[PDB]
């Protein structure tokens, strides 16, 4: 039993975090005062990864920075995470390609994306995958790992389902659609012309790119120098079933918790479901980075608690909360699924919900805040309120006697926001 | 005839006096496809209890009363017969037959006396068009005015008793403490919710659901952890299928418990039930009449494999899984009614009289 | 009455070809489980005498009404909806089987259906998750190469396990008003075919209507092929005798497993190969097993055998017989005949 | 030599993920052939530099899984062998008076704690025949090992009626009913939401516990507290089946996270759905009995009501030690 790779994919080339991967890339994002680096490098650690060979090509400096002063630096750990960077490649398909130019691994990699946040135990998985492989001598090329949800969770935004016509009894794949604003399908009939013995239509799986492969997914990457991503990786692969099959093998675990962050919105769902115990043993105060400036004490609710917090008087905190390292808050305040971070300071009477919090951000007395993201240090002043998704970023600020609407996408960057930093809310500049 | 079902499995020792079916050979495998013996109604009634597809006290009672319309608004009166007798003694294989499929909570008892004073108080200066219409009437009115109208007064009278912030606590799926809950959240209360749910007919998720589509924050958490929420709930709020005449709320197969563990911490426990299941019966505990669902049903597949899957071949192991049990009256605070907020030990003073 | 049993059958005699009365076997299915009185529909393209030959039925009260030709399922229900007063259990004529029918009744007396249909392993047949509850069916003519899936039952219903290769034993216990409705409209052929795919369709139309679909591993239907009725007869070898059993034989030759019944003449030194040794049979010579279709009016000598050679009603067969899978209708006083397996006509 | 290190982060980093290994005797035995490593395999010559080194491994630990008081206590229990022995050989400030003949006398002192650490089990199931006189119905909960021993061994020269509870958050009930039944104990599975009306009938409650505190009270596999609270009400005697090393010198309130949260996925899974969304699940796996309802403790001396467990204290762990 050869060692397991990790072709740590980590940088989602496909820009959706804007303004905000601007800064750092989303790889390095606080989902709960945690950077979703660490989060899918514990993972590969979780289920006996050996070597995770992270590859970065936008702002690599910043994350090789970070994954240096990581608990996956030191040589006494297990996950000798060899970062290995270049500037050229910007998409999964490039990514593969340099894994043919340097012939890294050897066998059953694992094509995670960098913001996989999952406890998945993929012993199970990578066992009958093995024995997939044994059988039938190699044909059986790539195994995704679905899990098993319903339609209409919060983590199933209206972008991300997909439709799998899959066989039942081994678990093969057959077809393969995303639903990007879609009432109907369309399946082929050349599932059951193949083996009409009997598929499904599985709409219930959530996609959550831990795909097992081989060294013949390089292989039929650098034949097709056409391929773009994973997605339309097996979107082509599963026409061609009788020219060299190579069939994927879908897998569902039931049990266990997986997701892929690909936008505010299931970045919103992922963090506050993590805040919520779903992904143990990845809590946030196991404190699986080892650092001293995020541990934290659990409570009734989950209202968590970091050190040299000083709460206010008569304020309180409903649930979900995290506060962090430092962070003041100040008295009759009012916090509720929230999660502060490292050194803020809050006002007093102010109110939170679903917000965010990412450090250094100074909100000030009387400020309403629902349902909004506020990057590093979005310090922002008196009476203010904000709205749904209003996310706010990079060391911008909001001046007094202000108000904000719905979607409020602004930056310190005036073309790529939707308005510009400044000390109010209108002429920024 | 009707015939009648075996029982499933060896039973425990102390439960020899219940039966033990299986939801799975329902009776009508050994039953006539056109409806013979029982009236459609009742077949199917039965059919679908037996599965398992009613699961409420009112749900059930009001399954029964449909069925019985379809029954006498079909009816035929044999050959210089008597109605007032001749359709009891049709009935009664009815109810024989029901009791074979799923034992008749006391709801339906309940029905089925009343029901039986009501047809046995017709005579035979009516015809058969005036006296069928009057049935069906009298059963429409029984239902707008013991579990419509009734469920309408005990909401409004636990709206009084229910002030804001305050994490009332409730068990399993129920109908009476939904619309409670619900109706006094239109009303303005700020409370929460905190759901406790059992296996193996996880009952809790109905009520579950029918909170958070209505707003009020829920809190969902199983049985055993009771002990664990119990230090900041301020009210219970528990179903009650059965009301003794000791007082002793009977209901499903964890509010004993619950209220115990409730009286412990010190939060006061309340049962709102209408003035229809007090059933005139008494007993002590929960073991001289119970139910027993298909015990073949509890191996919950946790892990890899289930630990109960060859559960017969092992000779000593005995499986069961109540389906009632009950709290005494010290244990209990309230009965709420369309009476008022009655003690629970003024049961048998009140809804009797 | 819950049920109406209605028993469709359209178009020698083609409806009771067979060991037994063919038409007897859902009659016989009917009367297992209760049913005193049970509707029959009857034809006119071969006669208007099927009740004619209906008369000697070894059953205690049955009800018959004949019909025209070229009338579908739906259009004769159509047509008998006035004698059809609640519940209907529609049937064919041509179905043999030992379904456990109080199973498909049982789905539809629980769920509290509105289309319980019955099926055993070209139609792609939707089921849901829990193996009963169908959501999708569908022939090759709506659709050229894909199954357009509408969104909403996916959302609602996530796991739909399809099957393919299953035979409809067309037994449909309806509901009155699908039956109503069924007579308000007319652009309507073939339940099979337009209607039960509309109700699948429409099933999202609440006051909704849910549909329902046994499967099964036991029996088939007989369907539409002279062929069929072999393999039929060959597993009813087996099956019937669960209930041969009296004739008038020679109780001299060497064969079991094919028909065996009175009113034929047989000799010695004969095998039976599951064929089909039907009324008015006669073979006094040195013959062998024919795995092959003798039906009424037979005749044959000089050594005669056969493989899978359909000899039909007055059958007259001499003069070297060697025949194979080569169908010949009535008239068959065909004797001098090197028959092949080749394409070969009646 | 670094084998140490990595070993002691492999320990360490097992703990936080997932229970390794699994039997609680087990993981002490784990702890303590650790611990002995450290005491041949580290730079020492004192025995304050010692103590310290030893606490800054069990601050560690026992900041990793809160809920791990095995190996928090063995710990404690090897410093009081270390204040021990130095103790009496060298004579309140620890010198490094003297050397190696230490460091035999505590590696053998740790074998010989090792050695009644693994043969516990067997000691209380022969302690159990006086205990279940026949025809009993003994009602336990959860699946304990000691428990099991406890109960199938008894049963080879008596005979009683064995109700067992099943824990309802992931059933273990069931394999402990099954391994009892393979041994012929007449034993009835139930789910934990019947521990009231399936009570009156019980006339023992032998139950193990996770961890042992130093009011005699107990933190035990959820669902244990009402077991306790209702055998209480029906005033029948509890049995907590625990060996000496499942104690904890901690108090009841002076712990922070005293339970144990796991993944609520267990008890509402995600395919639920929407409904997901503004619920709280909790799913604490372990419950907090106050000592008040326990009676009898059967640890590996023998019987002892609650208020002789504080003693235990005084007489296994330093006063000093209790912060580890």
């Amino acid at each position: 039993p050869p060692p397991l790779q990790a072709v740590l994919v980590a940088d989602s080339f496909d820009r959706r975090f804007f303004p905000i991967s601007k800064d750092q890339p989303r790889v390095l994002l606080p989902l709960a005062n945690v950077a979703l680096i660490d989060y899918t490098l514990e993972f590969l650690t979780a289920t006996g990864v050996q070597e995770t060979f992270v590859f970065c090509c936008w702002k690599a400096a910043q994350i090789k920075e970070h994954l240096l002063k990581s608990k996956w630096c030191r040589p006494t750990s297990l996950n000798v995470v060899r970062i290995i960077t270049s500037e050229l490649y910007r998409s999964l398909g490039d990514v593969l390609r340099d894994v043919d130019a340097k012939a890294l691994v050897r066998s059953d990699f694992l094509l995670v994306y960098g913001d996989v946040i999952s406890n998945i135990n993929i012993t199970r998985a990578l066992e009958e995958h093995r024995l997939r492989r044994k059988l039938e001598k190699n044909v059986s090329v790539m195994t995704m790992i679905f899990k098993e949800s319903s339609p209409s969770h919060p983590t199933r935004c209206h972008e991300d389902n997909v439709v799998v016509a899959v066989d039942s009894t081994t678990n093969r794949v057959l077809h393969f659609q995303k639903t990007q604003g879609l009432r109907r399908f369309a399946f082929p009939l050349s599932l059951f012309q193949g083996s009409s013995d009997g598929v499904e239509v599985r709409y219930d799986l959530l996609d959550c790119h831990i795909s097992i492969c081989s060294p013949q997914v390089a292989q039929l990457f650098t034949d097709n120098f056409d391929y773009q991503t994973r997605d339309d990786f097996v979107r082509g692969l599963l026409v061609n079933e009788e020219i060299l099959g190579n069939q994927i093998h879908m897998h569902v675990t039931a049990k266990e918790y997986g997701a892929r962050v690909s936008n505010l919105h299931m970045y919103s769902a992922v963090c506050a479901d993590v805040i919520r115990r779903w992904v143990y043993p990845l809590t946030p105060e196991a404190n699986f980075t080892d650092s001293t400036t995020q541990s934290c004490t659990h409570s009734r609710h989950n209202i968590y608690r970091g050190p040299e917090v000083s709460l206010g008087h008569g304020s309180i905190l409903e649930e979900n909360v995290l506060l962090g390292s430092g962070t003041v808050i100040g008295s009759n305040c009012f916090i509720t699924n929230s999660v502060i971070g490292p050194g803020c300071h809050i006002g007093d009477n102010v109110v939170l919900d679903q917000t965010y919090l990412w450090q250094g951000v100074r909100v000030a007395a009387g400020a309403q805040i629902h349902q909004s993201l506020l990057c590093d240090n979005a310090e922002v002043k008196e009476r203010v309120t904000l709205k749904p998704r209003s996310v706010l970023t990079s060391q911008v600020v909001v001046g007094p006697n202000i108000t904000l609407p719905e979607g409020s996408v602004i930056s310190l960057h005036p073309p790529d926001a939707e308005e510009d930093e400044d000390d109010g809310e209108f002429s920024d500049d | 005839q009707v015939p009648t079902r075996k029982d499933y499995g060896s039973k425990v020792s102390l439960f020899s006096h219940l039966p033990q079916y299986s939801r799975q050979n329902s009776l009508t495998q050994f039953m006539s496809i056109p409806s013979s013996v029982i009236h459609p109604a009742m077949v199917r009634l039965g059919l679908q209890y037996s599965q398992g597809l009613v699961s409420g006290s009112n749900a059930r009672c009001i399954a029964l009363l449909r069925a019985l319309q379809q029954v006498i608004q079909d009816y035929t009166t044999p050959p210089n017969e008597e109605l007032s007798r001749d359709l009891v003694n049709k009935l009664k294989p009815y109810m024989s037959f029901l009791t074979q499929c799923r034992p008749l909570s006391a709801s339906m008892h309940n029905a089925i006396k009343f029901l039986n004073k009501e047809i046995t108080s017709v005579g035979s200066s009516k015809r058969e068009e005036e006296a069928k219409s009057e049935l069906r009437a009298a059963i429409d009115r029984y239902v707008q005015e013991k579990i419509v109208l009734a469920a309408q007064a005990i909401s409004r009278f636990a709206y009084q008793k229910i002030s804001n912030g305050d994490v009332i606590l409730v068990y399993g799926c129920s109908s009476l403490v939904s619309r409670i809950l619900q109706e006094a959240w239109t009303e303005g209360r700020r409370f929460r919710v905190v759901v406790v749910d059992s296996r193996p007919w996880l009952e809790g998720r109905h009520t579950l659901r029918s909170l958070v589509h209505a707003g009020v924050p829920a809190s969902y958490l199983l049985i055993p952890a009771a002990s664990y929420v119990l230090p900041e709930v301020s009210k219970v709020l528990l179903g009650a299928h059965a009301l003794l005449a000791n007082g002793s709320v009977m209901s499903r197969v964890g509010t004993a418990q619950l209220a115990l563990v409730a009286r412990a911490h010190n939060v006061p426990v309340l049962v709102c039930c209408e003035t229809y299941k007090f059933c005139e019966r008494v007993q002590t505990d929960a073991f001289v009449s119970n139910e027993l669902d298909d015990p073949d049903d509890l191996q919950c597949k946790r892990g890899e494999h289930v630990a109960l899957a060859n559960w017969q071949n092992h000779a000593s192991l005995r499986l069961l899984n109540l389906v009632y049990d009950v709290t005494p009256p010290e244990l209990v605070d309230l009965v709420i009614t369309e009476l008022g907020m009655i003690p629970c030990s003024s049961v048998p003073v009140v809804l009797r009289v | 009455m819950e049920f109406q049993a209605v028993v469709m059958a359209v178009g020698k005699p083609l409806l009771p070809v067979g060991n037994k009365p063919l038409i007897w076997y859902p009659l016989n299915l009917l009367e297992r489980v209760g049913f005193e009185e049970v509707i029959v529909v009857t034809t006119r393209d071969v006669q208007k005498a099927l009740c004619a030959e209906f008369k000697m039925k070894m059953k205690p009260d049955i009800v018959c009404i004949p019909d025209d030709a070229d009338m579908g399922t739906a259009d004769s229900l159509r047509y008998i909806y006035p004698k059809l007063k609640t519940d209907v259990l529609v049937l064919s004529c041509d179905l043999i089987t030992d379904v456990a029918l109080h199973e498909v009744v049982d789905l539809f007396r629980a769920y509290d259906a509105s289309l319980a249909m019955l099926m055993r392993k070209r139609d792609f047949i939707g089921v849901d998750s829990t193996g009963k509850r169908l959501l999708f069916m569908a022939n090759e003519a709506d659709l050229d190469e894909e199954l357009v899936i509408k969104g909403s039952i996916l959302q609602k219903h996530p796991r739909i396990r399809f099957h393919t290769g299953l035979v409809d034993a067309h037994l449909y216990c309806l509901k009155k008003y699908i039956v109503d409705f069924l007579m308000e409209n007319g652009s309507i052929t073939s339940i099979r075919s337009e209607l039960i795919p509309y109700l699948v369709r429409k099933q999202f139309s609440l006051k909704s209507l849910d549909i329902y679909s046994f499967i099964k591993e036991a029996n088939t239907l007989n369907l539409a092929p002279y062929d069929a009725c072999w393999n039929a007869c060959r597993g009813d070898r087996w099956e019937d005798l669960s209930r041969s059993s009296a004739q008038i034989v020679s109780k001299h030759l060497v064969g079991v497993d094919s028909l065996i019944g009175p009113e034929t003449q047989i000799g010695e030194k004969s095998s039976i190969k599951r064929s089909v040794i039907g009324s008015s049979c006669l073979i006094k010579d040195r013959v062998t097993i024919t795995n092959c279709l003798l039906m009424n009016s037979v005749t044959v000598e000089e050594g005669s055998n056969i493989q899978g050679s359909v000899i039909c009603n007055n059958a007259v067969i001499e003069k070297g017989a060697d025949i194979k899978d080569c169908l010949i209708g009535s008239g068959q006083r065909i004797e001098a005949k090197a028959k092949r397996v080749n394409e070969v006509i009646v | 030599g670094s084998e140490l290190s990595e070993r002691i982060e492999s320990f360490v980093e097992t703990l936080k993920r997932g229970g390794g290994p699994r039997s609680s005797e087990e993981m002490a035995r784990e702890t303590l052939g650790l611990l002995r490593q450290i005491i041949t395999d580290h730079r020492w010559s004192n025995a304050g530099e010692l103590m310290e080194l030893i606490r800054r491994e069990g601050r560690r630990m026992t900041a990793a899984q809160p809920s791990e008081t095995t190996v928090g206590n063995m710990v404690r229990r090897v410093l009081k062998i270390i204040r021990e022995e130095y103790g009496r050989l060298h004579g309140n400030e620890d010198f490094s008076f003297h050397y190696a003949q230490l460091q035999s006398n505590i590696i053998e002192a740790i074998n010989e704690l090792l050695v009644e650490l693994e043969g516990t089990m067997e000691n209380i199931a022969a302690q159990a025949l006086e205990h279940i006189h026949s025809n009993e119905v003994i009602m336990t909960i959860g699946f304990s090992r000691t428990v099991e021993a406890f109960l199938k061994e008894a049963a080879r020269k008596r005979k009683f009626h064995v109700i067992v509870a099943e824990c309802a958050p992931f059933c273990q009930g069931h394999e402990m009913a099954v391994n009892l039944s393979k041994a012929g104990i007449e034993t009835t599975v139930m789910t934990d939401a019947a521990i009231f009306a399936v009570m009156s009938r019980v006339n023992k409650v032998i139950i193990g516990t996770k961890t042992i505190l130093a009011n005699g009270a107990l933190r035990a596999v959820t669902g244990t507290h009402t077991l306790a609270l209702a055998a209480k009400h029906h005033s029948t005697p509890l049995i907590v089946c625990a060996p000496m090393f499942k104690l904890s010198p901690q108090f009841p309130n002076e712990e922070d996270s005293f339970h144990k949260f796991v993944a609520p996925e267990e008890v509402l899974p995600f395919t639920e759905g929407d409904i997901l969304e503004k619920v709280s699940v909790h799913c604490p796996v372990f419950d907090y009995v106050p000592p008040e309802l326990i009676t009898l403790f059967i640890s590996n001396i023998g019987g002892n009501a609650p208020s002789y467990i504080y003693r235990l204290m005084s007489e296994l762990y330093h006063p000093d030690d209790h912060v580890l």
